[PDB]
C-alpha cells in the first residue's frame, strides 16, 4: 500500500501500439507504453494507469462500450488481462495461458462482449476462445496452424456473429468459425494468385466483416480492396463431413494509387486511410463519402472512434458536403487520428478543428537532463527531436527540431544550467542555448566522425569534452576575445584500448582548477592534465589498472563524507570500489545489489542543506531495473532495493534537482517514465534487517551455529597457532586476532581464492583504513571485519565452473571430441611462464600436493624423499590433454551446485 | 528579440561573473 | 522563450542590483 519506487509517468509511446478512444466528453484515450498501458485525461491533465505486465505489451483490444480493456504481453510467461475502463482500479486476468507461446501477438473481443480470441506468437501459432465472462483459466477450443500462412498479426470479431473471427498474415488472410455444440473450430486460408484477376496483388494488411453481407473484406498495400463471400453446408453435405464454411474470393477492386492500411468500420461506414494522408469513408456499396486529407499527417496508424453516438443539431452547423447525386448531412461519430510518426489527434466531429495533442518521440529513446536550478528537464530522440517539459506542470513546452537524420543521443547541462549540450551519432557535436536551443557555435563541431558516447561539462562553465565509441577523447573550451566569450574545438587523443564506459571532470580547489578523467572497458583509468595539455596533445600522465578478471562500468565522484575523498566505481563482478583523489589507490571493497545484473549506471540525490549532509542516497540503473541505495554501502540487501524497468533494456538517469524524482529513458520502447521515490519506506526495509551482524549473520548459511561458520572459526584459531608456531613450550595464548599474513591463508582455507593482487589490495585497504583517523597502520584484524571483507570479496555466490570455461576456451583448442582442450606440457609451460609466474619446483611441489604423493600438511615433518616421485608423476599423474573436466576432478570434491534467489528482497 | 534577449543574459550574467 | 528570458534578466537585474 505504499512503495519505496513508484511510476506514475508517461512520455511517449510506440506508434505500432494502436490507440482506441474511450470516455469522449471528457476526451480521455488508451496508450500503451513498454509494459505499461495507460489512461490520459486532455482536460483534467491527469494519466489513469493500468499497472505492468511480465513483459512488453503486445496488443490490446477495447470492448465496443469502452466499459473493458483487455492486453496482452510478448515474451515468456505471458498473461492476458483485461480491465475496466470506469473503475480505473480493475482487475481480471487469465494465467498461464501458454507455456511456450512468445505472448499473444493479435488478439480481438467479441463487441458481443460474451468471448475473447487471441494468436499466440509461436513458430506455429495458436488460435484461441475465451469465455472471459467466466472466470476461465484454459482455453474452450484450440487450433494450430501451418506456418505457410506466417505472422497472421491482425485478428477482428464479426458484430454480426458471435462465431465468426477473420485474421490475417501480410501474405495469408484466414477466415474462422467456431462449432461449440461439435467443440470444433474450423479454418481456411486459401491461396490468392494473379490468377484470379490477371492483375497484381501483392501484400495485404488488414481485414474486416462486412456491414450487411456475407463477405469479408482484405486491404491492401497495392490500393486495392479484396473482398471474400463465405459458403455454408450444403444440406446433401449435411448428411457427411459437412465441409466447415469455405471462403471464396469473389472480387477485386482498386481503389486509389497510394497504400492503404487501416481499415475499420463504423455504424453502417466503412473507413479507410492511407500511407499518405487521407481518410475516407464509405456506404456498404463502397460509396463515395467526404474524405479528410492532405492536413501535415501522414500515415494514419490509430483510428478509432467516440463511445458517444453523436446528439444531432442541424440548427447550424459546419457538415460537409456528402458526395451523394444530392449531397446530404454527414454526421461521424468523433474519432481519433494518430500516424505512423507518433503524432496523436482528436478530429471534433464538425470537422472545424482537427487538434494534435501531445507529440512524441518517433522511434529510439536516449537519456534525458535536468536543470539543475529549475524544474526542467529535456528529451530527446535518436532522431530530429530535442524537447523539454516542466516536470511539476507536465506541460510539454520549448523544442527545436534537429536537422534531418543525424542521430542523437547524448545530452547534458552545464552546472549552472544555463547551458545544454547534445552528442550526435555521426561524428558531431552541438553546444545548445539553454533557452532558444540555438545552435551557440555558429557552426556546430564536427571533429570526430563517429557516434559520441558520453559528453560533460567541467564546474567551470569554458570548458566540455566527449567521449566517442572508437575509444578516441576530444576536449571542448572557451577562448575570451573583444570582450566577448567564443566556443572553440581542443585536441583529440586516443587513450583507451576497449570501450569507454565513463567519463568525467573534476576540480582540483587545491588550484581552483579543472580536470579531465575517463573510465575504459581496457580495466585502465586515466586522467588528463588540462593545464598542461595543447594542440594535438591532449596531455597524458596518470594510468592506472583498477580491475581484474572483470572490467569497470562506471565512475563518479563519492559525495564528501570523509576527510580523504574518492571517486566511486563499479564492475561486472557486482563489486564496487572506492580510489583516492589523489593517489587513485583503492581501499574499499563492496558488493553491488545482488538484483539480477550488474549496475550500468548511478547518479546522487541533490543536497539542499546540512539535512541531506547528515543522509546522502545513491540511485542507480541496471540492464533492466532501477534502484536506490543509502550511504554508506556495505553490501547488506536490506540496505538496497531495485524495480523493474522497460524491460528490454534501460539505458540513462536523470534526477529531479528538488530531489524529490528520478526520470529513466529507455531506449526501442520509445518512452520515458518519471518515478517518485520514498526514502522511509526504504529505512523501514533497513530495519527489517536488524542490525550488527544480523544481516551478514543471515547472508552465512546457518548464520551462527551453521556448520560452516564453525568450520570458519576453528581457521581463525589455527591460524592464530601457526602465526605463535606450532612448537612452543609456553602457554598457548590467542585472542580476537589474526595477523594480515595468515588472512590470506585463512581465506584461502574457507574457499575463495584472490589473486597475488587481491591480496596486496586486501593488506591495503586493512592498514590505510584507519589510517586516517589514527594516523596509524594497523595489523591486528578482528573476526567480524574479516567476515565482511570474505563477504565483500567473495563470489557473489558459490564459486562457479563458468571463468573456468571461459579460461579454457580463450586458451585451448578444441579437441576431437571439440572439447576446449590444452596439451600437458603446453599448460605447464604457459602456467609458469604467463599470468603470474611460477617457480618449476613450485608448480611441481604443488601438483604432488594435489595428487597426494607428499605427507600432509607439509607443516611439521620432513618431505624430501618425496619431491623426485613427481618428477615422473608430471607424466604419469596429468593426461596428455586436458580439460576443464578434468582440472575440476583434480581441483574439486565439491560438487559447487547452483544457488537461488527468489525469496531475497 | 529572443536573440538579443539571450545576449543580454549573457551580458548580465557575466557582469555577475565579474562581480563574483 | 520570450517569457523566461524576461524572466532571466529581472532575476539577473535584480541580483546586480544587490550585490550593489
Amino acid at each position: 500500500k505504499v512503495y519505496p519506487l513508484s511510476m506514475t509517468w508517461s512520455f511517449g509511446w510506440n506508434s505500432s501500439l494502436p490507440v482506441y478512444y474511450m470516455r469522449e466528453d471528457r476526451r480521455v484515450i488508451l496508450y500503451t507504453c513498454a509494459h505499461t498501458a495507460i489512461m490520459y485525461d486532455v482536460v483534467r491533465n491527469t494519466q489513469y494507469h493500468l499497472q505492468g505486465h511480465p513483459n512488453i505489451i503486445s496488443c490490446l483490444c477495447v470492448s465496443e462500450d469502452r466499459r473493458w480493456i483487455a492486453t496482452a504481453d510478448e515474451g515468456p510467461d505471458c498473461l492476458i488481462i483485461i480491465w475496466d475502463s470506469f473503475t480505473g482500479i480493475p482487475v481480471h486476468t487469465i494465467f498461464d495461458s501458454c507455456p511456450e507461446g512468445n505472448g499473444m501477438r493479435s488478439i480481438a473481443i467479441t463487441r458481443d462482449s460474451k468471448f475473447l480470441a487471441t494468436i499466440s506468437d509461436s513458430a506455429t501459432q495458436k488460435v484461441c476462445i475465451w469465455k472471459w465472462t467466466l472466470a476461465v483459466e484454459t482455453p474452450a477450443c484450440t487450433l494450430e496452424l501451418p506456418k505457410e500462412y506466417g505472422f497472421q498479426d491482425n485478428l477482428v470479431f464479426n458484430p454480426a456473429n458471435n462465431k465468426e473471427l477473420v485474421s490475417n498474415s501480410k501474405t495469408q488472410a484466414i477466415y474462422y468459425c467456431w462449432f461449440e455444440d461439435k467443440g470444433i473450430l474450423a479454418h481456411s486460408a486459401p491461396v490468392l494468385t494473379e490468377k484470379t484477376f490477371n492483375k497484381l496483388v501483392g501484400k495485404f494488411s488488414q481485414s474486416v466483416f462486412h456491414l450487411k453481407l456475407p463477405q469479408v473484406l482484405s486491404a491492401t498495400k497495392e490500393g486495392k480492396l479484396v473482398v471474400w463471400d463465405i459458403h455454408y453446408p450444403s444440406s446433401t453435405s449435411s448428411s457427411a463431413i459437412s465441409a466447415f464454411p469455405f471462403i471464396k474470393p469473389r472480387k477485386l477492386v482498386h481503389l486509389q494509387k497510394e497504400a492503404i492500411t487501416v481499415l475499420m468500420t463504423i455504424d453502417s461506414y466503412i473507413v479507410t486511410g492511407d500511407i499518405k494522408g487521407n481518410i475516407k469513408f464509405y456506404d456498404h456499396t463502397l460509396s463515395v463519402v467526404n474524405w479528410y486529407s492532405n492536413f501535415k499527417l501522414g500515415a494514419i496508424r490509430t483510428l478509432s472512434f467516440s463511445k458517444t453516438i453523436p446528439s444531432l443539431p442541424t440548427e447550424k452547423s459546419n457538415l460537409p458536403t456528402d458526395c451523394t447525386l444530392r449531397g446530404d448531412l454527414f454526421v461521424v461519430r468523433n474519432f481519433i487520428i494518430g500516424t505512423f510518426d507518433a503524432t496523436v489527434y482528436h478530429m471534433t466531429v464538425d470537422g472545424t478543428k482537427l487538434e494534435k495533442l501531445f507529440v512524441e518521440p518517433r522511434d529510439a529513446v536516449y537519456a534525458v537532463s535536468c536543470h539543475p536550478y529549475q524544474p526542467l528537464i529535456a528529451v530527446g530522440s535518436v532522431c530530429g527531436m530535442i524537447k523539454v517539459w516542466d516536470f511539476e506542470k507536465k506541460v510539454y513546452l520549448f523544442s527545436r527540431t534537429f536537422e534531418k537524420g543525424l542521430g542523437v543521443q547524448c545530452l547534458t547541462y552545464n552546472p549552472e544550467g544555463a547551458l545544454l549540450g547534445a552528442g550526435f551519432t555521426e561524428g558531431t557535436v552541438y553546444i545548445l542555448d539553454a533557452m532558444s536551443l540555438e545552435n551557440e557555435s555558429p557552426e556546430p563541431f564536427k571533429y570526430s566522425k563517429s557516434s559520441v558516447s558520453h559528453c560533460c561539462f567541467s564546474h567551470d562553465s569554458n570548458y566540455m569534452a566527449t567521449a566517442d565509441v572508437n575509444f578516441t577523447v576530444a576536449v571542448y573550451m572557451v577562448v575570451v576575445k573583444n570582450g566577448q566569450r567564443v566556443w572553440e574545438y581542443l585536441a583529440r587523443l586516443r587513450s583507451h584500448q576497449n570501450s569507454i564506459q565513463s567519463l568525467l571532470f573534476g576540480v582540483h580547489l587545491d588550484s581552483n582548477e579543472p580536470r579531465l578523467l575517463s573510465l575504459g572497458k581496457d580495466r585502465f583509468l586515466i586522467e588528463y592534465n588540462l593545464v598542461k595539455s595543447c594542440k594535438d596533445h591532449l596531455d597524458v600522465l596518470d594510468v592506472h589498472r583498477t580491475d581484474q578478471g572483470n572490467y569497470p562500468t562506471c565512475m563518479i565522484w563519492y559525495p564528501p563524507l570523509t576527510k580523504e575523498l574518492f571517486l566511486l566505481i563499479c564492475n561486472s563482478g557486482y563489486k564496487v570500489k572506492l580510489f583516492n583523489a589523489t593517489t587513485k589507490m583503492c581501499r574499499k571493497t563492496l558488493l553491488g545489489p545482488a538484483y539480477g545484473s550488474p549496475i550500468e549506471h548511478a547518479q546522487v540525490l541533490p543536497v539542499k542543506s546540512t539535512l541531506e549532509l547528515q543522509k546522502r542516497y545513491l540511485v542507480f540503473i541496471n540492464k533492466d531495473k532501477v534502484g536506490l541505495q543509502i550511504l554508506p554501502v556495505d553490501g547488506n540487501p536490506h540496505k538496497t532495493c531495485a524495480i523493474v524497468c522497460h524491460p528490454n533494456g534501460v539505458a540513462g538517469m536523470a534526477l529531479s534537482y528538488d530531489g524529490r524524482f528520478a526520470f529513466t529513458a529507455g531506449g526501442q520502447d520509445r518512452s520515458v517514465v518519471q518515478w517518485k521515490i520514498n526514502l522511509g519506506a526504504l529505512e523501514a526495509a533497513v530495519s527489517l534487517g536488524g542490525e550488527d551482524l544480523t544481516p551478514f549473520y543471515g547472508l552465512v548459511s546457518g548464520g551462527r551455529e551453521g556448520k560452516f561458520y564453525r568450520e570458519l572459526e576453528d581457521y581463525f584459531y589455527y591460524s592464530q597457532i601457526r602465526s605463535q608456531g606450532i612448537d612452543t613450550m609456553e602457554t598457548r595464548q590467542v585472542s580476537e586476532h589474526i595477523c594480515l599474513s595468515e588472512l590470506p591463508f585463512v581465506m584461502r582455507a574457507i574457499g575463495f581464492y584472490p589473486s597475488e593482487e587481491k591480496i596486496e589490495d586486501m593488506f591495503n585497504e586493512i592498514k590505510f583504513s584507519e589510517y586516517v583517523e589514527t594516523g596509524k597502520l594497523i595489523d591486528k584484524i578482528n573476526l567480524p571485519d574479516f567476515l565482511k571483507v570474505y563477504l565483500n570479496h567473495r563470489p557473489p555466490f558459490g564459486n562457479t565452473m563458468d571463468g573456468i570455461q571461459n579460461s579454457f576456451n580463450v586458451l585451448g583448442y578444441t579437441n576431437s571430441e571439440g572439447k576446449k582442450a590444452i596439451r600437458r606440457e603446453d599448460f605447464l609451460n604457459l602456467l609458469l611462464t604467463k599470468g603470474e609466474h611460477m617457480t618449476e619446483e613450485e608448480m611441481i611441489d604443488c601438483f604432488s600436493t594435489l595428487f597426494g604423493l607428499t605427507p600432509e600438511g607439509w607443516k611439521s615433518e620432513p618431505a624430501a624423499t618425496c619431491i623426485n616421485g613427481p618428477e615422473i608423476c608430471l607424466q604419469k599423474e596429468l593426461p596428455e590433454e586436458i580439460t576443464a573436466e578434468i582440472f575440476t576432478t583434480e581441483i574439486l570434491g565439491l560438487t559447487l551446485s547452483d544457488s537461488s534467489e527468489q525469496l531475497i528482497q | 528579440i529572443i536573440e538579443m534577449q539571450r545576449l543580454e543574459i549573457r551580458r548580465l550574467r557575466d557582469q555577475i561573473q565579474e562581480q563574483e
